[PDB]
C-alpha cells in the first residue's frame, strides 16, 4: 500500500497489482487488528483483577 | 476383652502421612508385605479420636496369608513412653495399611485385643482411596445371618469421617501448596462439587450391583442388612416440581451502566479535544 | 489475567479461613471508645487498659 | 380409621364402620370437637378428608423430604458393600 | 510462629562474630518481635530459618474430603428452607428498593463510594438489592438443578 | 539439586523436546525437582519466542502456591524474553504487584538478565522499591 | 505499640476534662435575643467578661 | 373481613370452610418490588435520553 481508495489502472503494478498487494497484505494485517480492539478488554481485565489480587494477597 | 468406647471413629491427616513416611524409614517395604501398626488417641469418650500411629514391622506373606510376624516386644516398651508425650495418649487398636481386609484379620485382632481397652480394626490406606476418605473403620462383630450360616466373627462397619486438632489444623494450611478449588464454603466451590457428585455416585453405584450378581451366581453370602437396606433406596420415588428464578438480577448491574455513561457523555468533548494538545507535548517532553 | 482472576478468587476463600481463628475467642469486651481513623481507632477495656487497635474487615 | 386413609367418601365409611351415613356423621360431629383428629366432613356425601389443607405447600414440603433422606441412604449402603466384595475370605 | 537454632560458641564470637554461622547456607536471620526474645536471642544463639519438605503423595492424604460429599451436593434443599430463605431476601429488597428509588434520582457522577455517602452508608443501595438477590440465587441453584437431577437419576 | 538444575544444561538446543519435561518434573515429589522444571524450557528455547512457554510458568506459579516453584517460574521468563528487551515490563509487572516476596524475586531478577545488552529505562526504576524494603 | 511498650506515634486525640464537665451537668446555651429589649442587662454581662479575657490589654 | 377465611358457595348452597390463607409472605412482597422497578427503569430512561 501507498494507497487504500480507489485508483490507477492496471498492468500487475496497476490497479491489479495494487490491489492484490493490498491482499496479500490483509492477512498479516488482520492480526494487528483484532489485537488493537482487544487492547480495551485487556485494560478492563487488567483493572479488575489488580485490585482482586491486591485484596487476596493483602 | 471390651473393644467398647467407640460410636465414631474420626482419624487426623496425621495417621495416614505417617504410614507412607514409615515405610520408607523401616525397610523400604512399600506394601510388598502388608503392615499392621498400632493407632494411638484418646480415651474416656463416646466419640474414638484417633490423635496417632506408629509402625510395627509386621510382615505378612504373599505365599500365604495365615503367616505373618508381629513385633510383640515393641509394644509393651511403647507403652511406657506414650505418657511422656501426653495422658491422653493410649492404644486404642491397630491399623491394617490395606488394600482389603481378610478373614484372617479376626486372628491379627485378638493379639491386639489383649492391649487395648476399645480395639477397633481402621484400615488406613498407604494409597488415598479415591477422592472420598482414605480410611474406613470398623469393628469386631458376632453375628448370624439368615443365609444358613451359624456363629462368625467378621467386620461390619462403623461411621468414618476425619476430623483435626486446633493445633493440627493450622499447621496443615501452611505445609499445603495447593489452595483448594474444594474447599465448599461457598457458591464457586459448590458448583465444582455438584459435578463431582455425580461421579462419585457412579463409582459407587457399580460395586452395588456386582454384589447382587454374586449372591445370584457366583455363590456369595448374603449380609442380610444390604439386601434390606438396597430395596428402601427404590420405593421413596416422586416426580419434580417447580423452582425458578426471576428478572431481578439485571436490574442492578444496569444502574451501575446509566451512571458511568451519564459522566462520560458530559467528559467527551473536554477529553477528546485536549487530547491533540497532550499527545504533542508528549513526544517532545519524553526527549529530555 | 483471565484465568488468573479466579485463581485469586479461591485464593480470598483461603485466606477468610486462616484469618478466622485468629479472629475468634480469646476475645476480651471493651467499649468503643473514640476514633482517630476509620483503619485504626481507640477502645477502652474493662479492666481499664485503653487500646490502639486496628480494625479488622469482616464488619463495616 | 382416618389417620390412614386421606380420602374416604362418606358412603365407603358406612360400610367401614357397618354403620348408616347419617349415624357416622353425628359421630364425626362430636370426634372433631374433642379434637382427637380433625376432619371435614360434608353433608352433600361427596368426601370426608382427613389431614388435608388443600394447599399445594404440603405437596411442595413433602416431595422435598423424601428426596433428602435418599442421597444419605446410598453413601451409607456402600461402606458395607465393600467387605462383600473382596470376597475369598467369605467363601 | 516457631523458630529453630544453633547454639554459638563463646570462642567463635570474639575472633569470628555471630555473621560466620550465615555463611554458606540460606542465612536469614530472624526477629521474633523486640521485648526479651530479641534481646535474649542476640546474647545467645544464631536463629536460622524453616523451609518445609513436602511430597506429592503428602499433598494427596491432605486433599481428600468424604465419599458423603459426593451426595451432599445433589441433595435436594427443602423447599421449606427455601421458603424461609426467599421471604427473607424479598422482605430486604423492598426496604431498600426505596432507596434505590431517591438513588437514582441523582447519581450523574462516578466515583461511586461517594454516591454511597448521598445515598446513605457503607455501599449503594443498587449493590445491596444485588447481593440479596445473589444469595436467594445461589440457594436456588442447589434446588432447582438437584430436583429434577435427582428425580431422574433414581428413576 | 546438582543433577535438577543439570537436566536443563544437557537439553539445551533442542527447543521443543523440553515442553516435555517441565510437566513430568513438577508431577515427581520433593519442591526441589519441581524447581529446576521451571529451568528446562527457557533454557531450550534460548532466545526464541515462544507463547506456550511463556503460559505454563505463569500458570504453575499461580494456580499451585509452593516457594520453590513460583521464584523459579518468574525467573525462567527473562531467558525466554532475552532476545527483545523492551516488551518484558508489561509480563513482569503483573508478578510484581503480586505481595510475597518469592513471587517478587523473580521479577526483579527478570528484569535485570533479559535487560541486561541493551537496556530500557523502565525495566530499572521497577527494581527500586523492592531495594529499599525491609524483606531481606 | 506493646511490643517493648514503645512510644508508636502521639496521638492527635487528647481528651480536656473542661469539656466534660460542660456537658454531664448540661447547659443549653442562649444569646442576646432571648432576653432581648433590655439593652443594658446584656451590655454589662459583655463589658466583664469578654473585654478582659480577649484583650488583657483593655 | 375474611373472619374465618372461608367461601359460601351459591352454586350449590353450600358453605365451604378451607385454607385458602390470602397471599404468602415471599410474593407479597415481592409484588411491591416489581412495582418499584418500573418507576425506577423510567427514570433511567429519562437520563438515557442525554446519550442519544
Amino acid at each position: 500500500m501507498a494507497l487504500d481508495g480507489p485508483e490507477q489502472m492496471e498492468l500487475e503494478e496497476g490497479k491489479a497489482g495494487s490491489g492484490l498487494r493490498q491482499y496479500y497484505l490483509s492477512k498479516i494485517e488482520e492480526l494487528q487488528l483484532i489485537v488493537n480492539d482487544k487492547s480495551q478488554n485487556l485494560r478492563r481485565l487488567q483493572a479488575q483483577r489488580n485490585e482482586l489480587n491486591a485484596k487476596v494477597r493483602l | 476383652m471390651p473393644e467398647l468406647a467407640v460410636q465414631k471413629v474420626v482419624v487426623h491427616p496425621l495417621v495416614l502421612l505417617s504410614v507412607v513416611d514409615h515405610f520408607n524409614r523401616i525397610g523400604k517395604v512399600g506394601n510388598q508385605k502388608r503392615v499392621v501398626g498400632v493407632l494411638l488417641g484418646s480415651w474416656q469418650k463416646k466419640v474414638l479420636d484417633v490423635s496417632n500411629s506408629f509402625a510395627v514391622p509386621f510382615d505378612e506373606d504373599d505365599k500365604d496369608d495365615s503367616v505373618w510376624f508381629l513385633d510383640h516386644d515393641y509394644l509393651e516398651n511403647m507403652y511406657g513412653m506414650f505418657k511422656k508425650v501426653n495422658a491422653r495418649e493410649r492404644i486404642v487398636g491397630w491399623y491394617h495399611t490395606g488394600p482389603k481386609l481378610h478373614k484372617n484379620d479376626i486372628a491379627i485382632n485378638e493379639l491386639m485385643k489383649r492391649y487395648c481397652p476399645n480395639s477397633v480394626l481402621v484400615i488406613i490406606d498407604v494409597k488415598p482411596k479415591d477422592l472420598g476418605l482414605p480410611t474406613e473403620a470398623y469393628i469386631s462383630v458376632e453375628e448370624v445371618h439368615d443365609d444358613g450360616t451359624p456363629t462368625s466373627k467378621t467386620f461390619e462397619h462403623v461411621t468414618s469421617e476425619i476430623g483435626a486438632e486446633e493445633a493440627e489444623e493450622v499447621g496443615v494450611e501452611h505445609l499445603l501448596r495447593d489452595i483448594k478449588d474444594t474447599t465448599v464454603g461457598t457458591l464457586s466451590q459448590r458448583i465444582t462439587n455438584q459435578v463431582h457428585g455425580l461421579k462419585g455416585l457412579n463409582s459407587k453405584l457399580l460395586d452395588i450391583r456386582t454384589y447382587l450378581e454374586k449372591v445370584a451366581s457366583g455363590k456369595l453370602p448374603i449380609n442380610h442388612h444390604i439386601i434390606y437396606q438396597l430395596q428402601d433406596v427404590f420405593n421413596l420415588l416422586p416426580d419434580a416440581s417447580l423452582q425458578e428464578f426471576v428478572k431481578a438480577f439485571y436490574l442492578k448491574t444496569n444502574d451501575q451502566m446509566v451512571v458511568v455513561y451519564l459522566a462520560s457523555l458530559i467528559r467527551s468533548v473536554v477529553a477528546l479535544h485536549n487530547l491533540i494538545n497532550n499527545k504533542i507535548a508528549n513526544r517532545d517532553a519524553e526527549k529530555k | 489475567i483471565k484465568d488468573e482472576q479466579k485463581n485469586l478468587k479461591k485464593e480470598f476463600l483461603h485466606a477468610q479461613e486462616e484469618v478466622k481463628r485468629i479472629q475468634s475467642i480469646p476475645l476480651v469486651i471493651g467499649q468503643f471508645l473514640e476514633a482517630v481513623d476509620q483503619n485504626t481507632a481507640i477502645v477502652g477495656s474493662t479492666t481499664g487498659s485503653n487500646y490502639y487497635v486496628r480494625i479488622l474487615s469482616t464488619i463495616d | 380409621m382416618a389417620k390412614y386413609y386421606t380420602r374416604i367418601t362418606m358412603k365407603r365409611m358406612a360400610q367401614l364402620l357397618d354403620l348408616s351415613v347419617d349415624e357416622s356423621e353425628a359421630f364425626l360431629s362430636n370426634l372433631v370437637v374433642n379434637k382427637t383428629i380433625f376432619a371435614k366432613v360434608d353433608r352433600l356425601a361427596g368426601v370426608i378428608n382427613f389431614q388435608r389443607p388443600k394447599d399445594p405447600n404440603n405437596l411442595l414440603n413433602d416431595w422435598s423430604q423424601k428426596l433428602n433422606s435418599l442421597m444419605s441412604l446410598v453413601n451409607k449402603t456402600t461402606h458395607l458393600i465393600a467387605k462383600e466384595e473382596m470376597i475369598h475370605n467369605l467363601q | 510462629v516457631i523458630d529453630a537454632f544453633r547454639l554459638i560458641n563463646a570462642n567463635m564470637m570474639v575472633l569470628g562474630h555471630e555473621p560466620r554461622q550465615t555463611t554458606s547456607n540460606l542465612g536469614h536471620l530472624n526477629k521474633p518481635s523486640i521485648q526479651a526474645l530479641i534481646h535474649g536471642l542476640n546474647r545467645h544463639y544464631y536463629s536460622i530459618t524453616i523451609n518445609y519438605r513436602k511430597n506429592e503423595l503428602e499433598q494427596k492424604m491432605l486433599l481428600n474430603l468424604h465419599k458423603k460429599s459426593w451426595m451432599e451436593g445433589l441433595t435436594l434443599q427443602d423447599y421449606s428452607e427455601h421458603c424461609k430463605h426467599n421471604e427473607s431476601v424479598v422482605k430486604e429488597m423492598l426496604e431498600l428498593a426505596k432507596n434505590y428509588n431517591k438513588a437514582v434520582e441523582e447519581e450523574d457522577k462516578m466515583t461511586p463510594e461517594q454516591l454511597a455517602i448521598k445515598n446513605v452508608g457503607k455501599q449503594d443501595p443498587k449493590r445491596h438489592l444485588e447481593e440479596h438477590v445473589d444469595v436467594l440465587m445461589t440457594s436456588n441453584i442447589v434446588q432447582c438443578l438437584a430436583a429434577m437431577l435427582d428425580t431422574v437419576v433414581f428413576k | 539439586r546438582g543433577l535438577a538444575v543439570g537436566i536443563a544444561l544437557v537439553m539445551y538446543g533442542r527447543m521443543e523436546e523440553a515442553d516435555a519435561l517441565i510437566e513430568s518434573l513438577c508431577r515427581d515429589k520433593d519442591p526441589i525437582l519441581r524447581r529446576s522444571g521451571m529451568y528446562t524450557v527457557a533454557m531450550a528455547y534460548c532466545g526464541s519466542g515462544n507463547n506456550k512457554a511463556i503460559r505454563r510458568l505463569l500458570h504453575v506459579a499461580v494456580s499451585d502456591v509452593n516457594d520453590d516453584v513460583r521464584r523459579a517460574a518468574v525467573e525462567s521468563l527473562g531467558f525466554i524474553l532475552f532476545r527483545t528487551p523492551e516488551q518484558c515490563p508489561s509480563v513482569v509487572s503483573l508478578l510484581s504487584e503480586s505481595y510475597n516476596p518469592h513471587v517478587r524475586y523473580g521479577a526483579a531478577m527478570a528484569l535485570g538478565v533479559c535487560c541486561a545488552g541493551t537496556g530500557n529505562k523502565e525495566a530499572i526504576n521497577l527494581l527500586e522499591p523492592m531495594t529499599n524494603d525491609p524483606v531481606n | 505499640r506493646n511490643d517493648s511498650y514503645t512510644l508508636h506515634k502521639i496521638l492527635p486525640n487528647k481528651v480536656d476534662p473542661l469539656v466534660s464537665l460542660m456537658m454531664v451537668e448540661k447547659v443549653p446555651d442562649s444569646t442576646y435575643e432571648m432576653i432581648g429589649g433590655l439593652d443594658k442587662q446584656i451590655k454589662e454581662i459583655k463589658e466583664v467578661i469578654e473585654l478582659p479575657v480577649k484583650h488583657p490589654e483593655l | 373481613d375474611k373472619k374465618f377465611h372461608g367461601i359460601l358457595d351459591q352454586g350449590e348452597g353450600v358453605l365451604i370452610i378451607f385454607d385458602e390463607p390470602p397471599v404468602d409472605k415471599t410474593y407479597e412482597a415481592a409484588l411491591e418490588t416489581i412495582q418499584n422497578m418500573s418507576k425506577v427503569v423510567d427514570s433511567l430512561y429519562n437520563k438515557a435520553k442525554k446519550l442519544t
